[PDB]
RNA sequence: GCGGAUUUAGCUCAGUUGGGAGAGCGCCAGACUGAAGAUCUGGAGGUCCUGUGUUCGAUCCACAGAAUUCGCACCA
RNA sequence: GCGGAUUUAGCUCAGUUGGGAGAGCGCCAGACUGAAGAUCUGGAGGUCCUGUGUUCGAUCCACAGAAUUCGCACCA
RNA sequence: GCGGAUUUAGCUCAGUUGGGAGAGCGCCAGACUGAAGAUCUGGAGGUCCUGUGUUCGAUCCACAGAAUUCGCACCA
RNA sequence: UCAAACCGGGAGAUAGCUGGUUCUCCCCGAAAGCUAUUUAGGUAGCGCCUCGUGAAUCAUCUCCGGGGGUAGAGCACUGUUUCGGCAAGGGGGUCGACUUCCAACCCGAUGCAAACUGCGAAUACCGGAGAUGUUAUCACGGGAGACACACGGCGGGUGUAACGUCCGUCGUGAAGAGGGAAACAACCCAGACCGCAGCUAAGGUCCCAAAGUCAUGGUUAAGUGGGAAACGAUGUGGGAAGGCCCAGACAGCCAGGAUGUUGGCUUAGAAGCAGCCAUCAUUUAAAGAAAGCGUAAUAGCUCACUGGUCGAGUCGGCCUGCGCGGAAGAUGUACGGGGCUAAACCAUGCACCGAAGCUGCGGCAGCGACGUUAUGCGUUGUUGGGUAGGGGAGCGUUCUGUA
RNA sequence: GCCCCGGUAAACGGCGGCCGUAACUAUAACGGUCCUAAGGUAGCGAAAUUCCUUGUCGGGUAAGUUCCGACCUGCACGAAU
RNA sequence: CAGUGUCUGGUGGGUAGUUUGACUGGGGCGGUCUCCUCCUAAAGAGUAACGGAGGAGCACGAAGGUUGGCUAAUCCUGGCAUCAGGAGGUUAGUGCAAUGGCAUAAGCCAGCUUGACUGCGAGCGUGACGGCGCGAGCAGGUGCGAAAGCAGGUCAUAGUGAUCCGGUGGUCUGAAUGGAAGGGCCAUCGUCAACGGAAAAGGUACUCCGGGGAUAACAGGCUGAUACCGCCCAAGAGUUCAUAUCGACGGCGGUGUUUGGCACCUCGAUGUCGGCUCAUCACAUCCUGGGGCUGAAGUAGGUCCCAAGGGUAUGGCUGUUC
RNA sequence: GGCGGCCGUAGCGCGGUGGUCCCACCUGACCCCAUGCCGAACUCAGAAGUGAAACGCCGUAGCGCCGAUGGUAGUGUGGGGUCUCCCCAUGCGAGAGUAGGAACUGCC
């Protein structure tokens, strides 16, 4: 077969849907950073949290930093153990190494995923 | 006999050429032969030649088959010589309802005498039809 | 060095593929019938090629893919017996 | 009979972008030389095989015919 | 028909590291000689058979075609 | 396979006090001759097979490898 | 007897080379292809045939779930291919513009492909459920033959083509007899124990020849009874379509074909009528500046055109059936013959003749199945052709035993 | 013995392309220029050795693919082959 | 002195034994006999011919792997080398024949790196048969990666060969022990490409023989392009006048006497060529007979039609059929 | 704009209209961090200025692709005649032509 749009983006894996589990996608604003489960067949997703969101515990500063980057994740995974889910992968679409988003996957292992 | 066309050596040249008539109007007339036949080019222009040397009156007189079809002979031995390009050249395929000659002309048929000379140029029984 | 005459395809002998593994009896993950080399996706059942559809089932097996682009290259998802 | 080549100004020949007819020799004249010779220059000299056809126009294409030459063919 | 060789500037020929087109003779001019000759020097002179396919590029490769030549084959 | 010989400037070769790289021929130039020739003189021309080792330093020693030649060995 | 003796022995030399060899009956009953081979007038290994033993219960059209892209068709790559218009390049002719020709591109109309294709069969094919078939399906082992086929049909490839080569599927020739086709390996029907009766198949029903010289209707005349072609055909029959028809026309006969003008040009001359151009108008129901004959050129004579008189359907065109022309040859000419006008041909129909086919009685057998100790009975299936080959029973002969 | 050198042919052999000249034209004849050294000098031809060939001219004959003589580029003449 | 006996090297058909292949529209010459890929093969599979087109008998440490960045041909515009812009699924390129695959790529550029690891199984090649190959695991462990994972060489299908013997890596092995020199197990390399693998040239009209013509060289048969003849249309020629006569281009046919083709038949043998002698048959009539046309005044001819009844017949050179 | 559901007729071209909530463009590079030669890439920060690339809507169907109503050639399979060839029975049915579709649905 050809390679699909999204296979010449390489955005998605094909190889994580021969498993049948979940994703941890993992989005960047240069504002705000957010962070999602979502279940394969469309974009069903389960739990979510923003940075934004942090505020409502009690963040003072920006939301465009590393440490916001790993409060986000512990928020993300705390959910979803509430949720029932255990496993999942990380699915970084396009970013660096150490970045946010390395600190993001450390900070959802730290809940319990 | 398959139909042979291109990706071949270089024969004889087209003993036929002149179109004829003002190709500023499309019509739809004809001269209609009833029966498959394959005709050399070196047939179709005796036929040719006959009527447009009949029709000195006016003109309009076009054909829409030219001869496409490649045909080869071995004048020799035989062990070697699949067939080289002689007096057999390109011939045309016509259908059992195909028209070859249409003149455009509403019926003032000063032609039906130029189509009659060259139906006997041609082999196979050919009518002549005024649509 | 190049290569000339205006030709088409180059031929050989008869070719060499065969239809093993019929699928409705037990099967290793292994290829399931053979044409040409070199593909992967299928880890299961997954006949599917343009046309009036295709099928495999039963056996219980992690991975499996096909031969290469010709009966059903496409990779479907999963299927095993019924109840392994 | 068959096949190939050849058929341009007197002679020997060139000449296919189809659209100029040309060269050498020869002939005549000029120049030169005492002069004649040679050489240089100039001029004249063509149904460019014949007919028909093909094109706007053909020596230069197609078809037919004729002549020359060669190979071949048939001999109470 | 088969097989081989050959197909470069007017003539005769060289020219395979595929990337310069060249020699002798001839022709024209110069040098020289009283001069002509010879010799020496210089210049001009090439669809390097044709087409196509090759490589970045081919006279120099492949394929197809044509011509020349030789052997062979055919010949009431 | 084995042993012997050989492996210097384009060619043919000398060169073991280990400490200069050289000769003939050839090539270029000079001198000479009218000139060309010959002879004479001058110049250019060397990873002195390759690597490593040995010495203060090696073409000139040791070791290893390569090439040439030769004898021998092998060859259903 | 010699480009080289005879005899016997080694010898029953060897050969991938040729040929072949003696009883009866019963059951079943091939391959001429693939791979390798100094291999292709050879073998080995398989496919295929047959026999023996073992095991134990299943095989198959149609529907469903699938694989294919060949036919056909078409154009989106690709390679070809008609015309018009526009722009750019090159060459030639007269002027730095225009005209002509050639090649490439774009747009609208024109054409193609065995190694093209957006499409796409039928169809062949894998597997699974619903018939048929049963110790089959299958496993092991013994013995094979065999690797020069051919023909018809369908689909082919090559070739001008072939009682052509070379493939594929299938049915046959080979073991298809019987019947028809005049005679005839493969064309049609059809496939056999013996004897007997009956009915049919093919074909046939005037006679030879068994059966109607049958029924309704129509056509052909040629004896066509069919090589016989491309081609031709008012020989003749049938069917359909257009137009013209009782304002009597279309053809006879009478009388009539002019005026400018001998149209012009040209030409020795051309004055309707050599040729070159035109082909108008004046006077009427009607006459072309003239369709032919004719003159040296005129003249003269007809025609076209119209009236009088003479008096009914005609004319143009399309299609079909059968016959005819085209068809020239070898010791006497024909459908099997006689012969026939229907005992031809076409559209229908009725009644019969006609096989070892189908039905039926009796009889022999064999094989297999069921039950059985049984090859004894009962019942059941095929029914029972066979070259090569496999399996099995038997009669007769010689001599030697016991009774 | 061989490599190497040399004597020996009473062993196998070779003898082209071009230019000028000349001729009414083509050829042969002579010299050279080039290639590979020479390019056939002294002698000999369509000959039982020449195909093309009844080669060309001619004698001879009414007519001779015969013969004789000449020319001769002699498909593959030549000195004790 | 050598002779003679023995041995060694060289020369050595003088002599002897053999080989000198197969395929092959006969044989020979030419061309082939391993292997890969399209058509042919007629939509599964398999399938032939000196069947049509074309190649492999190697090359490569990178033309391998991964990552980052990037995307091509070709055309247009501003300056054919280069630079800037635009169009552009892709016709580029990807080692090698051809098809197939691929572009935020399996292509280009750059950097880095280097899995071509060891051991052992299951499966794949109708219908059994080895080496070899490939797809897919497991056990342990190399390289790269975060990891999944990816390698058993180069995207896949050509680049290859036995036994014997020799040369190369642990062990086993000969009255009794030590030394040396041997034999063997497993594996790699070296040759048979007439490539499932013999070491070997020529003459035969001096010939001999076995057999044969499933593979040719005649006659027959089919075909008929060639050949012979006819017909249709008819340009044109013939002073004018197509058709007295001649008659192109093109088209359609008959015959089968020629030649070519195929090779279906014969191939278990029917004495050659020419001539001569003698018998019968046929016609595409060269006349005689009766006619048509004419470029037919007459005469003499030219051409054509019906017709074969008869007559159609001979000589000089040459064996010769022109 | 946020947040769901269904979840390949949404390829590829083209037209009108609206939002200063949201969102990229944009702007600025102090620093984390980063470019073999270039904060362009990469990463960080602020919001001056638009909607021009997006997006919300909505109008053409060109061309691609997926369905539907009308029909002849073409083509299996089994008997008929006929010089070849054609015909009948039965299962289906090219391309051209007329139309359909340019998202759907809930909540703030």
């Amino acid at each position: 077969k050809k390679s699909a749009r999204i296979r010449r983006a390489t955005r998605a894996r094909r190889k994580l849907q021969e498993l049948g589990a979940t994703r941890l996608v993992v989005h960047r604003t240069p504002r705000h950073i957010y962070a999602q489960v979502i279940a394969p067949n469309g974009s069903e997703v389960l739990v979510a949290a923003s940075t934004v969101e942090k505020a409502i515990a009690e963040q003072l500063k920006y939301t465009g930093n590393k440490d916001a980057a790993a409060a986000v994740g512990k928020a993300v995974a705390e959910r979803a153990l509430e949720k029932g889910i255990k496993d999942v992968s990380f699915d970084r679409s396009g970013f660096q190494y150490h970045g946010r988003v390395q600190a993001l996957a450390d900070a959802a292992r730290e809940a319990g995923l | 006999q398959p139909k042979r066309t291109k990706f071949r050596k270089m024969h004889k040249g087209r003993n036929r050429g002149l179109a004829q008539g003002t190709d500023v109007s499309f019509g739809s007339f004809g001269l209609k032969a009833v029966g498959r036949g394959r005709l050399t080019a070196r047939q179709i222009e005796a036929a040719r030649r006959a009527m447009t040397r009949a029709v000195k009156r006016q003109g309009k007189i076009w054909i829409r088959v030219f001869p496409d079809k490649p045909i080869t002979e071995k004048p020799l031995a035989v062990r070697m010589g699949k067939g080289k390009g002689n007096v057999e050249y390109w011939v045309a395929l016509i259908q059992p309802g195909k028209v070859l000659y249409e003149m455009d002309g509403v019926p003032e048929e000063l032609a039906r005498e130029a189509f009659k000379l060259a139906a006997a140029k041609l082999p196979i029984k050919t009518t002549f039809v005024t649509k | 060095a190049h290569k000339k005459a205006g030709g088409s395809t180059r031929n050989g002998r008869d070719s060499e593929a065969k239809r093993l593994g019929v699928k409705r009896f037990g099967g290793e993950s292994v290829l399931a019938g053979s044409i040409i080399v070199r593909q992967r996706g299928t880890k299961f059942h997954a006949g599917a090629n343009v046309g009036c559809g295709r099928d495999h089932t039963l056996f219980a097996k992690a991975d499996g893919k096909v031969k290469f682009e010709v009966k059903g290259p496409k990779n479907r998802k999963f299927i095993s017996i019924e109840a392994e």
